[PDB]
């Protein structure tokens, strides 16, 4: 017995949800908190000190923001329970929470302290009456439909690559990399400071994230591409200011693969991820040509397959044709991909009663852990 | 259950993309069975000498 | 050629090969054709030896895994109670 539950997208910078069955997440909106710098003596205006989404965007000025969650392992769990209250919002859910199953994320190479805790808040805290998380990319393979593949998530500073044949990921040949966009924007701000520039505020970090989703791309021959002078079109601020633009456009997103020119022993999304494809199976490989799933909206570049192609090229193998699928809603098909989970009579098998926790709890975690 | 507002009501709510809780609800009624017992042992519990 | 080796100390072995083959040369006197022919069968017999050595190291590989594989398709384990219920995405594509 259960009621309709609820995929929690959970983006490494925007978490997303929505209930069972749907096609879009309900909720977009990311992961941080805000609290005002200057406070007042002052009768009459605002209260909260706590936001999260327009109130925040709307009013950045003091509330200074603050990522709780850094490659899953977030430290503000109390105000995660707090978030999640706000998921609970009269704009966000009038629901209950300890009468229906739910759905959220989960990536794989984590300590287990974290589904601990996180059983802890949602069974402690909560009293949910079944829940199970497991592997995100088999959500995306929901979305898709498609035995075997090769899932690359793009979180905000998390990546991820994953082979799935069937329903059977390869824990001998699955990698991740601690980084995505996160350091590229700081990376950014590296480059404004570089030519004099620099946008300390978390806001106005913000600001720079959007404004390097807004205008970056990938360039082909990297060393033979800085051989150009870049005209830098100015765009021209909120505030109202010249921005020029620089190698950052098409340089600052290839640091993911030079880990070394910022300081990482490290190789390269496509380098370790075709090295664990060389651990897989002889003849696995071959269906993973085709079966290449992309997914994580970090991924938005100008020939970013494309260049992800030169990268084949580079990786080439013993001349056999390869594929990639890269579809339009990479983000939303890990929730879509829950949807169907949670639009499944299967979940009976694939859940945990809140009475197993009242039992077991942490052995409940360790052996019904997938 | 053969009351026509809420089968009404239950088709809707199948429409209403719970297709899973009101096909286990009609699961979860062993009217079936009953009612096979019912005429299974009825010719046994009635016309008894 | 002619092998016939058997073993049945718990085991069945039952060897059987041979090879067979034919080549012409114009005879020259006894010597030359003797280490001549000789040398050929000798060559060809220890070549086939060599090979019969490979075949044992083409059984290890190929032979058995194209008959009983060792390792499952994701190569490493079988969880028998995963077998056992979860149906773990039979219905996804
Ligand atoms: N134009 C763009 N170019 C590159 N990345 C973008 C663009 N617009 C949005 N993004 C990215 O979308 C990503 C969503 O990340 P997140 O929700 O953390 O992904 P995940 O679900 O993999 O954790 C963010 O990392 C953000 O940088």
């Amino acid at each position: 017995i259960a009621n309709q539950p609820v995929v929690i997208d959970n983006g490494s910078g925007v978490i997303k949800a929505g209930f069972a069955g749907d096609q879009i997440p309900k909720y977009c909106f990311p992961n941080y908190v805000g609290r005002p710098k200057h406070v007042r003596v002052m009768a009459g205006a605002l209260e909260g000190d706590i936001f999260i989404g327009p109130k925040a965007e709307e009013h950045r000025g003091l509330l200074s923001i603050r990522y709780p969650m850094e490659h899953g392992i977030v430290k503000d769990w109390n105000d995660m329970e707090r978030i999640w209250q706000y998921v609970y919002s009269k704009d966000q859910l009038q629901t209950f929470s300890e009468e229906h199953p739910v759905l959220l994320t989960e990536a794989p190479l984590n300590p287990r302290k974290n589904r601990e805790r996180a059983a802890e808040v949602f069974f402690e805290t909560f009293n949910v009456p079944a829940l199970f998380i497991s592997m995100q990319a088999v959500l995306s393979l929901y979305a898709t439909g498609r035995t075997t593949g090769v899932v690359l998530d793009s979180g905000d500073g998390v990546t991820h690559a994953v082979p799935i044949y069937e329903g059977f990921a390869m824990p001998h040949s699955i990698m991740r990399i601690d980084i995505a966009g996160r350091d590229v924007s700081r990376f950014l701000r590296l480059y404004l400071r570089k030519e004099g520039y620099d946008f300390h505020s978390s806001s106005e970090f913000e600001i720079v994230k959007a404004i390097k989703e807004r205008a970056c791309y990938l360039s082909i021959n990297p060393q033979k591409d800085e051989t150009l002078e870049t005209e830098k079109a100015q765009y021209y601020l909120p505030d109202g200011s010249t921005i020029e633009i620089g190698p950052s456009r098409f340089r600052a997103p290839e640091l993911l693969f030079r880990p070394d020119l910022i300081g990482e022993e490290s190789e390269g999304i496509h380098e370790v991820l075709v090295f664990a494809i060389q651990k897989s199976d002889m003849d696995l490989r071959r269906t993973l040509f085709s079966n290449i799933v992309l997914s994580g909206g970090s991924t938005l570049f100008k020939g970013f397959g494309d260049r992800l192609l030169s990268e084949v090229k580079k990786l080439a193998p013993k001349d056999v044709k390869i594929r990639i699928s890269a579809p339009q809603e990479r983000l939303y098909s890990t929730w879509i991909g829950g949807s169907i989970l949670a639009s499944l009579d299967t979940f009976k098998k694939m859940w945990v009663s809140k009475k197993e926790y009242e039992e077991d709890g942490a052995r409940s975690i360790h052996r019904k852990t997938f | 259950r053969e009351s026509p507002e809420v089968l009404l009501t239950l088709d809707i709510l199948k429409h209403g993309k719970r297709f899973h809780a009101t096909v286990s609800f009609d699961t979860d009624t062993g009217l079936k069975q009953a009612l096979e017992t019912v005429n299974d042992y009825n010719p046994l519990m009635k016309d008894f000498p | 050629l002619k092998i016939q080796v058997h073993y049945y100390e718990d085991g069945n072995v039952q060897l059987v090969s041979h090879k067979d083959v034919q080549d012409s040369v114009t005879v020259s006197n006894e010597a030359q054709t003797a280490k001549e022919f000789i040398k050929i069968i000798e060559h060809a017999e220890n070549e086939y030896q060599t090979a019969i050595s490979e075949n044992y190291q083409t059984m290890s590989d190929t032979t058995f895994k194209a008959l009983r594989r060792q390792l499952p398709v994701t190569r490493t384990k079988i969880d028998w109670n995963k077998i056992l219920s979860y149906k773990i995405g039979k219905e996804m594509q």
